[PDB]
């Protein structure tokens, strides 16, 4: 036998009581809120009512911790999830109700992520309808298009091409680099920041367009739709099960059936539905590679990434990893395997997660070539895991609504006192910078823009194209 | 040692990487050893009905080898011949008796001329492997690890934990023999008792004690001596095994089946030699030498001359040319 | 799904209809009932039709009303294999506060045990009706807003109406549409990991919490790798190309390669999870014809006879002692014998000749002359004529 | 199409002077068996073979870009914290020096 300890106290099963909730029923901090089953007690020794056990301790008050991730958290403790704080008051979690910035994507060639959240496949080969506002009973400012050839079996070919349609403008990109077809009326919004491996790219104050050069398409909306959107991304309802309303307006199960929904020309080719297996067509029947590259894609379960595993769930990113490499044949540059890791450590950097998983025996990413049209190499451009993407510049000296922290890619890294500017690829004194202060006050480095419309009476325009302080007429409408 | 043993000697008996013996009459195929987080590889051993069939190796998912008794080896069910070298296994014969090597995988297989399935594996899975050849920790008693991990005192049940299955097969639990021996018990434990005996008496393991101890050894054997009829050599069986396990520790024996009236079978032109060299010089072979510093293995081998030449030992004056 | 309609037609989901007008179909968002589904090793399904797998052994809550009290549901779990990666359910534990604070417990068996005493099908009680459905598994009917299907070999399912909409909280999620949510701790936070998830939801602090779930339990038997393949091969097959386009089938092939590979004997284990997905077909419209000698036509007793979609209302002799009741059943699926015969207690099915009565559940041999001084009653065929 | 770099407008010196025809034959062979998933090296280094071959008749070579076989050099300066970079990769630079 054994007396038990001081804090707490002996029961035993009365012979009346059927509710003989004792031993069995011991409640710890888990099982509190919780209903408990029990047949009768036992001749054990049971915390007093005031209080429960916690890990081989009777913890006395009703203060024991908050877990999450199967972790501590001691009452006040809070914790941050997407853009919200987190506290947790009494013993549940109380968290703020600010909803965060989605993100589409495309990772890998035809791979799908929604706003809400949602992984689907659809192998096209027309141009589709990505994101729009022209959705039902809306005024339809902008129409993101996409459009991708021979890009249904992922491989070396499929490059992209995207056609955004914002503010009665036409500006698209292709093969490195964006062009400007038709430029938009309100210009002040516009802005392009080609940092590090990215092509970020705002439109106005709730938009923002990225672009990897290579295929990924990450644009990001702010607060304001909040279902006002409609296309391959779904609607950006918080709904994560109704993200596949086709355009005809019902939900479809089959997504091939879907984005075919959403092609733009109506009498193109639609995709055709695939018999379903775990094998794409080069692993189909090769399981010997299968298992090769099965290996090779466990990079994103590895050492390296295990504080972002606890965060993201890798296994959506797995899943294109294995279709897509399989499919690709990788004989060159072999971005059809790099691209997809790169793709989830992006989503790791942006909770705050930065890793450096690229050696030089995987996957390389030199910087040299920069550091190259000077005689002397300087050696400024340091390819670097994620450094930010939205800093100041001769081009851009202001800052700039940042939707992305940091970016991947060459950055270029010398002393203080020197800001970089693209055209000359170092980086040189503020002063070298065409740079305009007109009439005092501060602003960008002399843009493009016909300021004041509003008032012709105060029709006082200053206009700077890279140092002089000018100001020009206004034509009188009389 | 950096290394281990395992053993299915004789009929039903095994022998663990920690001096734990036992019998165990299976029915179908059983996880030797492997990995038990993450398994790179996996042996298992097939039974027909208690008595051994084959070995196999199914290397992670993709690919597999029969070897079995006769003597023929097949990958997938494509019978190929021998040797065979595919996917980092050479699958090759030494000293008459069949070998499979994953050195890569850092291990050793082989099989011998009368069946005794030998796993010789490398130190790098140490309170790692379990299987039916126990772990390969220390303690030679807890190596009873179930497949969910529980230390069973039965050696039975346990070894029916790691059954696995497929879908040409579905197997079950075998039961353990009913012994016809204990009726038909007479003179056959009186006069044969000797030649378990003898382990202990004669002077040439009288030296192996300090290292092992044949009290399993004898023990073992007294079971098995009564099922037979009409045999002394019933004993060698058991007793073949404990020169080996004796030698693997680091101290070899010699010339001890001179009297013991029990040779192993090899096929003509060789007897059992002990200790040969591996490097067998062959007949049709180049002269070079001082790269075969591994260690010694017991096996039959040709005489002195009579250099090898496909699996026979013929006069080295006879050396024939290729083309 | 990649076929045309002309305008003003009406086709119906399951939840509700929707008519092609313009070329846009137009639909209702009126709510349908939600389904937690159990079934497999440890493949779970949530009201808002999300699937895991979280290979957990305790006592879990299932589901709960969670704003008020009418119910509470408790699953079981145990290993279920050789393996570690088998853990399927033994049985599941429902509570109804509403009558008595009872507790029933549904039994590995057919077998259900009320408060710790076994009971016989059916048993009405005021609100709660258990009785067989292909006599062979039990069917739970708590007033009309709760079913429950057979927890014997643990194929749990259940039926929550609208009326619970939004208001429960367990291992099956919210029941409000939304998939995305569903990993909520009871501390009122959605976790990543679904190893955080389960453990959370124990009832007991002994059971040990996993720290892994893992996927490919076929690893550990090399042997099934093949033979797993070709085995749920034939789930895409088009033996099942009628319900494609009624559900996912990708998931429901996901679910058979982890149980072949889990269980013991891998033959029941596969037509299981095929049965799985034939369930999940016919309960949107689609019946498939996908048993074979070889692919697991189970084996009904010489009295009866196998059945693909059949009537279960004139089937019992207890219908003809209870005529007048309602049968609002669909065209089930199983052991049926043809209609001429109707089904006796002892496992034979007979005509109604001697079709016995039930009256006041006293089973009457088919002559039975029987009355008070006041009534005056006997069994003619299975109905019992009662006169004053 | 991939292999033809071994006939490129770089090469072309080279070509002159050793028959890139062997070289290719390698080319198509290995990367066709290589399923080159990870790290590519089996086509990278059948090219580097032949430019080697290329620079020992005295033809230094640069066929090596970003968007092919990249070849940092990093790491060695990157360790050096204090990035006083100096293992830039000389190219085809005196394999003896002192
Ligand atoms: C959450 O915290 C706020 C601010 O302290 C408090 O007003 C509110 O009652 C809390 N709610 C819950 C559900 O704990
Ligand atoms: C690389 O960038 C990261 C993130 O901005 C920064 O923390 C780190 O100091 C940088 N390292 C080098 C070597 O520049
Ligand atoms: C003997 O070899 C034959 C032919 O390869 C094979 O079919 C059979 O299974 C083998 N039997 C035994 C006992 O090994
Ligand atoms: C045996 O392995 C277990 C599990 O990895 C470990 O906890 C333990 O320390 C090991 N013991 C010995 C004696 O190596
Ligand atoms: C170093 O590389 C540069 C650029 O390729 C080249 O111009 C120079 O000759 C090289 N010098 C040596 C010493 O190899
Ligand atoms: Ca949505
Ligand atoms: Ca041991
Ligand atoms: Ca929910
Ligand atoms: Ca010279």
């Amino acid at each position: 036998s054994l007396s038990c300890r001081p804090p707490m106290v002996k029961l035993v099963c009365p012979a009346d009581n059927l509710r003989a909730e004792g031993l069995e029923c011991t409640k710890t901090c888990q099982n509190y809120d919780l209903e408990c089953m029990s047949m009768g007690c036992v001749s054990g020794c049971l915390c007093p009512p005031g209080m429960v056990r916690h890990e081989n301790r009777c913890v006395a008050l009703e203060r024991c911790p908050c877990f999450h991730q199967g972790k501590e958290y001691a009452p006040g403790e809070t914790v941050k999830i997407g853009c919200n704080t987190c506290v947790c008051q009494d013993r549940k979690w109380n968290c703020t109700d600010h909803v965060c910035d989605a993100t589409c994507s495309t990772i890998g060639m035809a791979h799908y992520l929604t706003f809400d959240g949602l992984k689907y496949l659809f192998p096209g080969e027309c141009q589709y309808v990505l994101v729009q506002d022209y959705c039902g009973s809306n005024p339809g400012t902008f129409r993101i298009l996409v459009g991708n050839k021979g890009c249904s079996h992922p491989s070396v070919k499929c490059k992209k091409r995207v056609t955004i349609l914002v503010e009665g403008g036409e500006i698209e990109l292709f093969d490195g680099e964006v062009n400007v077809k038709r430029p938009m009326k309100d210009e002040t919004h516009f802005e392009v920041v080609e940092s590090g491996r990215y092509i970020i790219l705002l439109l106005g104050k709730a938009l923002s367009v990225v672009w990897d050069r290579h295929l990924s398409i990450s644009v990001v909306l702010k607060q304001t739709y909040q279902e006002k959107v409609c296309g391959l991304c779904g609607n950006f309802d918080g709904i994560q099960n109704n993200d596949l309303t086709s355009s005809n307006l019902q939900v479809e199960e089959d997504p091939v059936d879907f984005g075919n929904s959403w092609k733009v020309s109506s009498q193109c080719a639609d995709t055709r539905k695939v018999p379903l297996d775990s094998s794409p067509a080069t692993c189909h029947n090769n399981i010997m590679k299968q298992t090769m590259v099965d290996s090779s894609c466990r990079i994103l379960t590895s050492d390296v990434f295990q504080d972002c595993n606890k965060l993201v769930d890798p296994e959506p990113y797995l899943d294109v990893c294995i279709y897509d490499t399989c499919s690709c044949e990788s004989i060159g540059d072999c971005a059809c395997f790099c691209d997809t890791i790169a793709a989830y450590a992006h989503v790791c950097a942006q909770h705050g997660k930065v890793v450096t998983w690229r050696t030089a025996t995987l996957c390389p990413q030199s910087c040299e070539e920069r550091n190259l049209r000077e005689n002397g190499y300087e050696c400024e451009w340091r390819y670097n895991s994620c450094a930010p993407a939205c800093q100041v510049t001769c081009q851009h000296p202001e800052p700039l609504a940042c939707p992305v922290q940091c970016v991947e890619g060459c950055h270029a890294h010398c002393p203080p006192g020197k800001i970089l500017d693209e055209l000359l690829q170092t980086c040189v004194d503020p002063e070298d910078c065409p740079v305009c202060e007109v009439a005092g006050r501060r602003f960008a480095s002399g843009k493009k823009v016909t300021l004041n419309p509003s008032d012709p009476e105060h029709c006082q325009i200053c206009h700077c194209d890279v140092v002089n302080l000018t100001c020009e007429a206004c034509q009188e409408p009389g | 040692s950096s290394t281990a043993r395992c053993s299915l000697f004789g009929s039903d008996f095994v022998n663990t990487f920690d001096g734990s013996m036992y019998s165990f009459a299976g029915y179908c195929s059983y996880l030797l050893a492997g990995g038990c987080q993450k398994r790179s590889f996996s042996i298992i051993g097939d039974f027909q009905n208690g008595k051994r069939v084959s070995l196999s190796v199914y290397l992670g998912e993709f690919f597999d080898i029969h070897l079995f008794v006769n003597g023929t080896v097949t990958q997938g069910d494509q019978r190929v011949s021998m040797p065979y070298a595919s996917k980092g296994l050479y699958l090759e014969t030494e000293a008459g008796y069949y070998k499979l090597s994953g050195e890569a995988y850092g291990f050793v297989a082989r099989i011998d001329g009368s069946g005794n399935f030998q796993v010789l594996l490398s130190d790098r899975y140490f309170n790692k492997t379990c299987g039916l050849c126990g772990n390969f920790n220390i303690f030679a008693e807890d190596d009873f690890m179930t497949q969910e991990g529980t230390l069973t005192s039965d050696p039975y049940d346990f070894a029916n934990s790691w059954a696995l299955s497929s879908g040409e097969q579905w197997c079950e639990r075998a039961s353990p023999p009913s012994s016809s021996c204990n009726i038909s018990s007479g003179e056959m434990q009186k006069g044969l008792w000797e030649q378990c005996q003898l382990l202990k008496s004669t002077s040439v393991f009288a030296r192996c004690h300090p290292l092992v101890d044949p009290e399993p050894f004898v023990a073992l054997c007294e079971k098995t001596l009564c099922e037979c009829a009409g045999g002394l050599e019933c004993a060698c069986p058991a007793l073949l095994e404990y020169a080996r396990t004796c030698a693997q520790e680091g101290m070899v024996l010699y010339g001890w089946t001179d009297h013991s009236a029990c040779s192993p079978v090899c096929p003509a032109g060789m007897e059992y030699r002990q200790c040969v060299s591996p490097c067998a010089r062959t007949c049709q072979s180049l002269h070079i030498n001082e790269m075969c510093q591994e260690r010694c293995v017991d096996g039959c081998s040709c005489p002195e001359g009579q250099l090898l030449d496909e699996g026979l030992c013929v006069e080295s004056t006879e050396c024939p040319c290729v083309h | 799904s990649g076929k045309r309609y002309p305008p003003g037609t009406s086709l119906s989901r399951d939840c509700n209809t929707c008519i092609c007008r313009n070329s846009q179909w137009i639909c209702s968002n009126e709510e349908c009932p939600g389904e937690c589904l159990v079934t497999g090793q440890s493949h779970f399904k949530s009201f808002d039709n999300r699937y895991f797998t979280f290979s957990g052994i305790c006592q879990y809550l299932l589901a709960r009303d969670c704003q008020d009290h009418s119910f509470s549901i408790v699953i079981e779990t145990v290993q279920c294999a050789d393996d570690r990666d088998a853990v399927c359910t033994r049985s599941v534990t429902v509570r109804l506060p509403g009558l008595h604070n009872s507790l029933v417990k549904l039994k590995h068996g057919a077998g259900v045990a009320m408060d710790g005493q076994d009971v016989q099908l059916p048993l009405l009680k005021g609100d709660l009706r258990i009785q067989h459905t292909v006599t062979a598994s039990v069917r739970l009917s708590y007033g009309e807003d709760l079913q429950m299907d057979w927890d014997g070999r643990g194929r749990l399912l259940v039926k929550l109406s609208p009326v619970y909409a939004g208001k429960t909280c367990g291992l099956c999620g919210n029941y409000n549409g939304n998939q995305g949510d569903d990993f909520l701790t009871p501390s009122g936070l959605a976790e990543p990991r679904v190893e955080d998830f389960g453990n959370a939801w124990k009832l007991h602090g002994d059971c040990q919490d996993l720290q892994k779930q893992h996927s490919d339990p076929c690893a550990l038997n090399p042997r099934m790798t093949r033979f797993s393949e070709e085995a749920c091969a034939v789930l895409t097959s088009p033996t099942f190309e009628a319900c494609h386009r009624a559900v996912s089938p990708l998931p429901y092939l996901r679910n058979c390669r982890y149980d072949v590979c889990s269980c013991s004997d891998g033959r029941e284990c596969l037509c299981g999870a095929l049965a799985s997905y034939a369930a999940a077909c016919a309960g949107r419209g689609v019946r498939v014809a996908w048993r074979e000698p070889g692919r697991c036509e189970l084996n009904c007793p010489k009295g009866q006879v196998y059945l693909q979609c059949g009537t279960p209302c004139n089937l019992t002799c207890r219908s003809l002692s209870y005529p007048d009741e309602e049968c609002n059943e669909a065209c089930l699926e199983g052991c049926f014998c043809p209609p001429g015969l109707y089904m006796d207690e002892r496992g034979d099915c007979v005509p109604k000749a001697q079709c016995p009565c039930y009256y006041d559940g006293e089973i009457f041999q088919p002559e039975d002359i029987f009355s008070d001084h006041h009534t005056m009653c006997y069994c003619e065929d299975g109905f019992m004529h009662c006169t004053m």
